[PDB]
């Protein structure tokens, strides 16, 4: 019984998703399933055949050789990292949670709450919150009255988040004024938010700090940065979710360490995540 | 009839201060700069360091980053203890007798002269083996702890990887930094200098480099960059190798472990963790 459903969710540069070759996954590559619809209308559907590679990709791929196990891959569909909408839980939590899928493997937040109903490997890569903002914006971070009163300010600090991950889920626990503030301010993803920097239509987007420091280590012309020195508030990390007593647990805890120490995922980090800036 | 939990740490600054009690056997009443009382506890430990010595077992007096974080873990989870500090005065290595035992901490855990270990604990693979973890209550590193003057690149320095009995490096014995020059091959060359002038204390081997009688300490960073920032004498150089944190240690059974690590976690998000970084670290 050592052939796994593993669940998926694509994140540059943790996990990458391609079309699949002129007629299989080559390269770095791994296969990777998604289920899409055939219409609106229907829960008819049919998965595509696609092409995963990336950091976590390449974590994967090492712990089904040491711990030795082989894996169907999917990306998830119902959600996106994990949400607990009405204490039901959607996302890559929710298909470990409802059992479909033995793990999840991605850009997934360790958090209390995620902890509750998941077990969650030893962290593999350093995460938090982060502050991106154009080069020069004077802000010293999270607990800058910029974002906790905003309007004490003319015009008010225009800043947001991504919404229904685990940075959200932390403003709205810790800063209620500033969460109720920047639900105007939501962006749909990264791409749209770093948009909207760029084009003045935002001053501050606050999100997951590994992928923030990955994105100003990236930025055209250098302009985009993460505040401080790349400071991390509420620091945590990416882990493996595993089922609550998952028999798996053990081995992949001992070999993430194992990585860890003859400097493999020191390795990793030099080969997807270091950027120019 | 005691449900009480035992608590073992070490002498570690900024994370465990050990100080003596007053002659009435409490402690000396002090404050941060905030005008905010230090929370002490009373921490049994030898008064006799000396290595193959007996050890006299005396009231001592405890605070620091590990004690504000234990006292905050009794308080979320409901816990009563009592704070020894580690009998033989280690973190805790795995060495030969044809049997193989632990020492220091780990031991002391396995044996179950303690039922938790709180201290800057590095979390390693080899200990994990034998203990349960709880998430990292700190993420740091290892560097080299200098004297004023003294002009190396790094992990990478040719005084380090061609070693030579002119310029003396090490580490401390039975330690987490000493496995890891074990463990790697690659470092074998450094190991084999080291083992010759490791330290039974990180304090020791402080006040060494102090002394002009160690050139260079490899050591924790959250330690080092700490000491340096006090003795202006003494200078961390170089960047960071081996990235390790530092966990809670409970034996596998423990019933307290998912309790711990929510705790933990539940300190990170609400800023909790970063006040004590910032109290005693920064
Ligand atoms: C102390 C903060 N961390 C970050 C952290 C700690 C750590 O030992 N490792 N090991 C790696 C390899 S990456 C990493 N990141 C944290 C805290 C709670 C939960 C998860 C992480
Ligand atoms: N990695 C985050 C998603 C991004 C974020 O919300 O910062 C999570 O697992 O929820
Ligand atoms: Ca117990």
């Amino acid at each position: 019984d050592n052939h796994l459903s593993i669940v998926t969710l694509e994140e540059a540069p943790f996990v990458i998703v391609e079309d699949i070759d002129p007629e299989t996954c080559v390269r770095n590559t791994v296969p990777c399933r998604k289920f899409v619809k055939i219409n609106n209308s229907t829960n008819e559907g049919m998965n595509v055949k696609k092409c995963c590679k990336g950091f976590c990709i390449d974590i994967l791929k090492k712990l089904s050789r040491t711990v030795k196990f082989t894996y169907d891959l999917y990306l998830v569909t119902n959600g996106k990292h994990g949400k607990k909408v009405n204490n039901v839980w959607n996302g890559m939590i929710g298909e470990v949670v409802y059992q479909r899928a033995v793990m999840a493997v991605g850009s997934l937040t360790i958090n209390e709450e995620r902890s509750e109903v998941v077990d969650f490997s030893v962290p593999f890569v350093e995460t938090g919150i982060s502050v991106m903002v154009s080069r020069g914006t004077q802000v010293t971070g999270l607990s800058d009255k910029k974002f906790q009163r905003p309007h004490d300010y003319s015009p008010p600090f225009r800043f947001g988040t991504v919404p229904n991950g685990s940075t959200e889920r932390n403003i709205r626990n810790n800063y209620p004024y500033m969460h109720q503030y920047m639900t105007k301010f939501n962006q749909k993803g990264v791409e749209d938010a770093l948009v909207s920097l760029k084009t003045g239509k935002l001053d501050a987007f606050i999100y997951d700090a590994a992928v923030l420091n990955y994105k100003a280590g990236r930025d055209e012309g250098c302009k985009l940065v993460t505040i401080g020195s790349g400071y991390i508030f509420a620091t945590t990390g990416y882990g493996i979710a595993l089922q609550k007593g998952s028999p798996w647990k053990r081995q992949i805890d001992l070999a993430l360490l194992q990585f860890v120490g003859d400097g493999e995922m020191e390795e990793l980090e030099t080969l997807w995540l270091t950027g120019i800036c | 009839m005691s449900t009480r939990l035992k608590i073992v740490t070490i002498h570690q600054e900024p994370f465990v201060y050990v100080k003596p009690t007053l002659s009435d056997g409490t402690c000396k009443e002090e404050f941060t700069v905030n005008g905010d009382p230090v929370k002490k506890v009373i921490c049994t430990g030898p008064n006799d360091t000396s290595p193959g010595s007996p050890r006299h077992t005396v009231p001592q007096c405890c605070y620091g980053f590990c004690i504000d974080l234990l006292i905050k873990l009794a308080r979320t989870m409901n816990f009563t203890y009592e704070v020894h500090l580690v009998a033989d005065g280690k973190f805790g290595t795995q060495e030969r007798v044809n049997k193989k035992e632990w020492n220091g901490m780990m031991g002391e855990l396995l044996s179950g002269q303690a039922d938790m270990i709180v201290a800057p604990l590095t979390i390693n693979n080899e200990r994990a083996q034998y203990i349960e973890f709880s998430k990292p209550f700190k993420y740091q590193g290892l560097t080299i702890l200098v004297k004023k003057g003294t002009r190396i690149t790094g992990i990478n320095d040719p005084r380090l990887r061609n070693p030579s009995d002119k310029f003396i490096y090490a580490t401390v014995k039975q330690s987490s930094v000493d496995i890891y020059f074990r463990r790697q091959v690659e470092l074998s060359t450094m190991y084999r200098h080291m083992e010759k002038h490791n330290y039974e204390s990180a304090a020791e081997a402080i006040q060494a480099v102090r002394d002009n009688k160690l050139h260079a300490f490899i050591w924790d960073s959250a330690v080092l960059e700490f000491e340096a920032s006090q003795k202006c004498d003494l200078v961390t150089t170089g960047e960071l190798f081996f990235r390790s944190g530092f966990g809670i240690g409970m034996r596998k059974d423990s019933p307290w472990k998912q309790n711990v690590s929510l705790s933990i976690l539940k300190s990170h998000e609400n800023g909790f963790m970063e006040d004590l970084d910032k109290t005693w670290v920064r």
